[PDB]
């Protein structure tokens, strides 16, 4: 249907059916030291993404539900106002300033999550 | 009652700088070293994308500007230096065949040359251009002797230049901005997607741009800030002017050894009558052309304003003169006949006189001499004028006069419809499911 | 225990049972880059197998099953001459010209069934 | 009904081209650059699997030869240029104690040569061996002083091959071929897979070749085409063939410095009388390996033909003689006296005459020369003849010839056993499992 | 709070808490090489330590439990000898010996939950 | 009943050896090719860890003499070289204005070098230190003609010590003692771990150590075996001693293209009177600083026996006197006037005459000699000494000597309280968890 980025500047409801466009394109003689440095830093910016999808328990995952409740002091915008209203790019702005905060939210949950699990799972 | 919810893939980016390599389907840049081009390039047109470009802040720019250096270089590294060379020279004039023109533009110089075995020497004369030789006190020197070294570019080794497509590296794209009448630093209401940038091919002139890129619909006049007169303007044209380029002597090339497997080439004659170089515009497509960015200037400077077009005020050749590269003859051409009128609201040609040099400084460096060996027969070549580098003198009349000279803005010239953004596939969003 | 490619030249059925042997083989002066090269080389291709894996919902895995059929079109054999006759040599020889469908297919599948789990979990 | 089943760690493989590095374990070949080896390395054998090998298209070959161009130019990046010594040589022979065969074979030359001050000059005299000295109108000049530079070795590092081991990269595997009797080109239904290849020595000749691996069973006759005449023979023999080599004669190698801490190396005189270097071969050792080959090549030309050996063709010395390196020095044999036999259905030597080179031009290539000094003292090196590369004249009489010069040739008598494939462990298969 | 290692010294149980801490500082002329080298170096142990996870079947988690018994002949301490008196240099320390045979046995084990796991999709 | 389970992001390491790459914030050093450091660097103290350093064993003093060498040689890759002053020179004595003290120190020396035209020469003279220069029977050459080149150092590059980080790659960390009074190689009950160290001045010299790190409370004393008299001893300060170096003499100096976009500095003449170069120490922080280094050596040697300084017995400069660089000259100073006393159980200054090289041979190499152009006007320096390096001579009478020469010995003294550590995140334990 779309090449790479083609959905940008649709609304996130219709951009999220997409997301193996792009995820497929990460990835894919003193000249050569420029085409090794491009290359390594290729594959450094792909397992930086996927270990943060490792730390809050996404791995393998284009869509993660997590337990980690939204607060509207990052947004109060509604969802008919998000999903349809805006694209990725107008949603990334809107809320830059609380990623740090989410982030860290996400990576403590599943650190509570992994120590529940190890304990029920001593239960006989 | 929302969630945060992890989405990976998203389709967004964020302005980056990373570095880019080339891509390019013997050649002074090495395009054997690039990367083989894809033969049915993607371009992703994106529908209601709006971006800020902006064609001055452009590091595309300044990668392709080293890149150039580097290549450049490289190519003389296995060449034959010509320390031998700077000796003194006994020179009288060549008055065999002048027709006025060229009085004193080319001298007859002999001198004692190395050879093969270091305890003998060889008797050697050759022709020189003038503005390669400098006066001692009939003793002259080359130019270079009291400030660089200079190396024999390779005979071999063509300048002709071949596009050179600049590519991202994965997690990495370039928007290209297709809207007509795009002024380099505004909005670009419609964006497109791709892995690689067009062949751009390196070109180096100094006044005019050669063989680049059309305007579509009008002549486009972009400048960092057009009011200042720190600035240069550059100017894309609509149409081409097609100038025709000619050094018509028939020279005779002759080399003599002067070290184990080092080779020296210089002119050992000129056949027939000794003329001056030159190149031709014709007068109705140059006054079109002109009367065009006329028009387009008023924009800026005003309908009831009086635009006048002068010479360059001084400076060093290189910049002072149009140079260009013409079938491996370096050109310095006199643009005093384009740039002679005032504006205010037939195969009859503009001869503009040329000169040539062999020995010569690029990038505006000092200490890195070539000297470009002389190419045997007569020579001739057509190209496209396809812009303009003007500057605005410091009342009721502006002034444009040819600027030019640093060759960043010739790039800037092809590179304006491009910037580089990294991809940023990871956020978050509130939505309804947990787990 | 028959070594790196041991099982090569075995039936299907039996070589299936040293995927470990194969995995854990795979992945371990401008001579400087000449050994950088074949370095950087072998992660990218591990990390494009894994990013396969992930996009069709095996990650993790040595052994994955799907939802997507298979289809008589791309091979019809009797499963038993396959697993039991045929080597995977042959077998990739065979199948060569329908790698891009299936691939396809898989990537499709997973792509809508985690967005099926999205939307199930808004009841949860 | 079936399901796709995705496996990973799938044992298949594919024919692919990548880089090899080396791991081998003061020498020419850079054994301290490359990697250090395992102790006892894991060759699995695999049962049931055949596969096509191609020794004329095994892309290995090009990788050695450039590694080992590139090894060898390294190791004379920091040794002296002997750009001073090309100069008049003033050249009269040597004749007091001069056996008749060995007759014009040296030359005793005068020279000024520099010294550690830019004002200084000395006379030195040495001797040199004709080949490499050429006339100039009793006025001589090195060989290659209208060519190129020369370089001297390094007298500290030694010439020696050294066993290197070539290593695929992970993700990639070398199978090997166990078929006896294996001509090359054809399934080999008894491979394994190694990591690296076995030690291979970078030896160095032109006709025979010298230290290599030998056939198990009987003599392999291998080409690309037995019936195109255009193309080489290479021939594994499976039993060696003892040559002892020598240059019998007591040099006294003299030094000066040229320059500032720079020093040439030369011959300074002849202790005892001079004589021919030669090469001695085993007449019935010989004439028992000629049977053998003929017996093969019978299998290609009828049991009815006419074999006939006869010498080399024509050309340089690099290619009408056998050439080795012998402790050092440059060794010329002439072969003539093996190669002299036709074929139809106790202590006695064959002697090959010598000669010694000095100025040697490797690998074909021209502008690279290098100046190998002497070695002090008598030279002997005995070694396996283990192989021969023959050539085939253009009716009832097939004319064998030497052949060579191509060094790809001699790599591809180790490396004919050996292709280097791509693991790719990912795919999928029809199952009753699904979810 | 505790940075970096600022667990190391506190016993098992305590530095159990600060798993993330150390995961997320994992990957994070001539000279060009020697700089691009140690990266390339910090990527491939990144990932040699993942794929070992991935074949025991822990390649989402901090704290993967297995179906491998603990042996005696290991090591005989208690569990509060292990997790409230010791730290996990001294483990480190008193099980070094043994690394190579449990690695084994968490590769076996896996190996056969995977043959099992498709058995059991096959019975429908 | 329990079960293994397995943890990852475990807090252990283990010892060993990886790439440290260098950070730092027109110098030798080279710090705009290093990464610009952390403003915010962090350091993280771990409660109850006790490790074991060795000093003598650490591979960042190898790395860092690595580097350091390195960085000095690309220094001088792109500088003038000086070949064509390797030439007899004409030399006479410095008699005009000298205080005996100078008395033959200085040679005033006439040559002919080269000049921008090969066919031209040019007489020259200038000042040599007599040190630089050596006798060929009047008559002088430069010391190092007969055995390396001469490189000039960059007259626009400084060779003043700039700080440098070292920084270990992800996977790795470096952990630091923080304890007071640790000697390098016991346990170190309190340590931390930081990414980077501090940084540390590459400051170059023999014997005495300067501009270090001070000791926090008292003179500590550190070797890699105390009894042996192979081993040095590295004495750390708790507190600096201030040395005040100076050459009183306003040197005039001149510049002479000696080639094509090639020049020679030298000194031309000296202004006033010519005076010996020397550095100032106060007696009184001398004789407590000396008397504190004494009690602590008592702890190993005895608290009745008598401690004897003396000093160094042979050997070149480089190890007999106490090198620096002191505004881009080199010195050589005589410390025999600090280390002159026997020890048994207002502004009166020790001066220590120094004499200065051009011709230097840095690192203890042959083959690679720098010129250090002379530095117009009056030199002053002032800085600290923070340690010593003393070896010990093999009754009741320990004597020491100043030791030096092998730089490893002064990085040594700076990197001592650090080790690199792996990273080993993955690891088991038995829990009653199961599945
Ligand atoms: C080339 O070499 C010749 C040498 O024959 C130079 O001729 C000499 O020139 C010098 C003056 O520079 C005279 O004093 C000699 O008497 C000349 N010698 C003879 C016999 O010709 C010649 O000058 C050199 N090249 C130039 C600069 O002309
Ligand atoms: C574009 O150029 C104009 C000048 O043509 C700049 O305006 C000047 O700014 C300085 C500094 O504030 C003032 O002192 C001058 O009086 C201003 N001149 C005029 C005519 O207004 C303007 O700032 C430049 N804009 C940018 C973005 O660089
Ligand atoms: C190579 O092929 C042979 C068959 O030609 C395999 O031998 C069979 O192995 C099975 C399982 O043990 C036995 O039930 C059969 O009776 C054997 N066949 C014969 C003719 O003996 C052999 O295992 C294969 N090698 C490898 C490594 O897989
Ligand atoms: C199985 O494969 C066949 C062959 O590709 C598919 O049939 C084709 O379907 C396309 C439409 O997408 C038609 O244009 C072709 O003419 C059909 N070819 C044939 C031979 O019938 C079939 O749909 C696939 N079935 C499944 C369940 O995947
Ligand atoms: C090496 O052995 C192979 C067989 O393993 C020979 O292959 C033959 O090649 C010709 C080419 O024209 C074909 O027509 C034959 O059908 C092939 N035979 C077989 C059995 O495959 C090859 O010619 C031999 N080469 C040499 C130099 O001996
Ligand atoms: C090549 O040299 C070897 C010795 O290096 C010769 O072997 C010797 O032969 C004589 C005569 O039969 C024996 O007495 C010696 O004992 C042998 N030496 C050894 C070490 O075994 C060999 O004969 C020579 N071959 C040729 C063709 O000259
Ligand atoms: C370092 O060791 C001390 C013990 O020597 C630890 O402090 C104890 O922590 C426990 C658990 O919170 C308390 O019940 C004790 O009362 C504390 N004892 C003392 C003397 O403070 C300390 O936490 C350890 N540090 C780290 C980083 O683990
Ligand atoms: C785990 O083993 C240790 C060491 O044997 C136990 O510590 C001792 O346990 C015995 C009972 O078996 C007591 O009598 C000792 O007094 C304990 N030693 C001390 C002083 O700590 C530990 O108790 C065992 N498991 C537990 C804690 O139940
Ligand atoms: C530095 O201090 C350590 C103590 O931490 C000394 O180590 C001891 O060395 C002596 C002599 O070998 C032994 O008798 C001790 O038993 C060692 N103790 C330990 C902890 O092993 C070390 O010798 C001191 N070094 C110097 C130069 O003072
Ligand atoms: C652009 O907006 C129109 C509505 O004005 C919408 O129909 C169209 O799908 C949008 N483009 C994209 C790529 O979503
Ligand atoms: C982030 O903070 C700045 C003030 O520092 C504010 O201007 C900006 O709008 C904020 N952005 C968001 C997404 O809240
Ligand atoms: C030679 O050229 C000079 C200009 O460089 C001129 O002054 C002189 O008159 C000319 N001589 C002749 C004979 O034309
Ligand atoms: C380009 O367009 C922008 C639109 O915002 C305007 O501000 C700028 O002055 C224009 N520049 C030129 C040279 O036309
Ligand atoms: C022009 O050059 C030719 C040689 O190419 C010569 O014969 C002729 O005399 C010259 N013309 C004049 C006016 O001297
Ligand atoms: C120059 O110095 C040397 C030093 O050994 C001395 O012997 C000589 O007499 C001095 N010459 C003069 C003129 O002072
Ligand atoms: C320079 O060269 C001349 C050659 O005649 C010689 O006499 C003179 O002594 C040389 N000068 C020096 C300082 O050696
Ligand atoms: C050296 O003497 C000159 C005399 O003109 C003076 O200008 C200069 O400042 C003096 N330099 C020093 C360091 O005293």
């Amino acid at each position: 249907s779309l090449g790479f980025l083609g959905a940008a500047g649709s609304t996130m409801g219709a951009a999220s059916m997409t997301l193996t466009v792009q995820a497929r394109n990460l990835l894919s003689t003193h000249w050569g030291i420029k085409q090794l440095q491009a290359r390594v830093l290729a594959v450094e910016h792909y397992l930086r993404d996927q270990q943060l999808l490792g730390i809050w328990g996404c791995s393998g995952k284009l869509i993660c539900c997590t337990n980690v409740p939204w607060n509207s002091s990052w947004s109060n915008r509604n969802l008919s106002e998000i999903w349809d209203n805006m694209t990725w790019l107008q949603w990334d702005k809107e809320i830059s300033n609380y990623t740090q905060i989410i982030y860290g939210l996400l990576e403590e949950s599943q650190n509570q999550q992994e120590k529940n699990e190890q304990d029920l799972l001593a239960l006989d | 009652n929302l969630w945060v919810t992890v989405y990976y893939g998203v389709p967004v980016w964020k302005d980056a700088e990373t570095t880019l390599f080339c891509a390019s389907d013997h050649n002074v840049w090495a395009t054997h070293c690039c990367v083989p081009t894809d033969p049915n390039p993607q371009e992703i047109h994106l529908e209601n994308v709006t971006e800020e470009f902006n064609m001055w802040k452009n590091n595309m720019v300044e990668q392709m500007h080293e890149d150039i250096i580097s290549l450049w270089d490289q190519s003389l590294k296995p060449c034959v230096k010509l320390t031998p060379l700077c000796v003194t020279l006994q020179c009288t004039n060549v008055t065999n065949n002048i027709t006025d023109d060229m009085r004193g533009e080319l001298k007859n110089c002999s001198f004692n040359m190395t050879t093969e075995l270091r305890d003998k020497k060889q008797k050697v004369y050759s022709l020189f251009y003038r503005l390669d030789v400098v006066q001692i006190n009939k003793e002259y020197r080359l130019i270079n002797c009291n400030t660089s070294a200079i190396t024999q570019a390779c005979p071999k080794v063509s300048f002709e230049p071949i596009p050179i497509h600049y590519c991202a590296p994965a997690g990495f794209a370039i928007l290209k901005c297709k809207d007509k009448k795009f002024n380099g630093t505004g909005p670009c209401p419609s964006v497109s997607t791709v892995q690689c940038t067009h062949g751009i091919k390196p070109v180096v002139s100094t006044q005019l741009l050669l063989n680049g890129s059309l305007a579509e619909e009008e002549v486009i006049i972009r400048s960092e800030n057009i009011t200042n007169n720190a600035k240069n303007i550059l100017v894309q044209l609509n149409t081409p002017v097609q100038i025709n380029c000619t050094r018509p002597n028939n020279n005779t090339v002759k080399s003599i050894r002067i070290g184990p497997g080092q080779w020296f080439y210089y002119t050992g004659d000129i056949i027939g009558d000794i003329r001056q170089a030159h190149c031709n515009v014709s007068k109705a497509t140059w006054n079109e052309t002109l009367g065009k960015v006329v028009k387009q200037l008023r924009k800026h400077f005003g309908n009831n304003t009086i635009i006048r077009f002068a010479q360059s005020s001084g400076g060093d050749l290189e910049v002072t003169t149009h140079s260009f590269n013409c079938g491996g003859e370096f050109f310095y051409c006199n643009t005093s006949g384009l740039f002679n009128s005032t504006w205010i609201s037939s195969n009859d040609s503009i001869t503009l006189p040329c000169r040539i040099k062999q020995i010569i400084n690029m990038w505006q460096r000092i200490g890195q001499a070539m000297y470009a060996p002389p190419i045997q027969g007569v020579i001739r070549c057509v190209s496209n004028i396809t812009g303009l580098i003007l500057t605005r003198d410091g009342s009721t009349t502006e002034t444009f006069r040819p600027g030019g000279g640093d060759m960043r803005d010739n790039w800037r010239s092809e590179l304006y419809k491009y910037k580089v953004v990294k991809i940023e596939p990871l956020g978050v969003a509130p939505t309804r499911c947990k787990r």
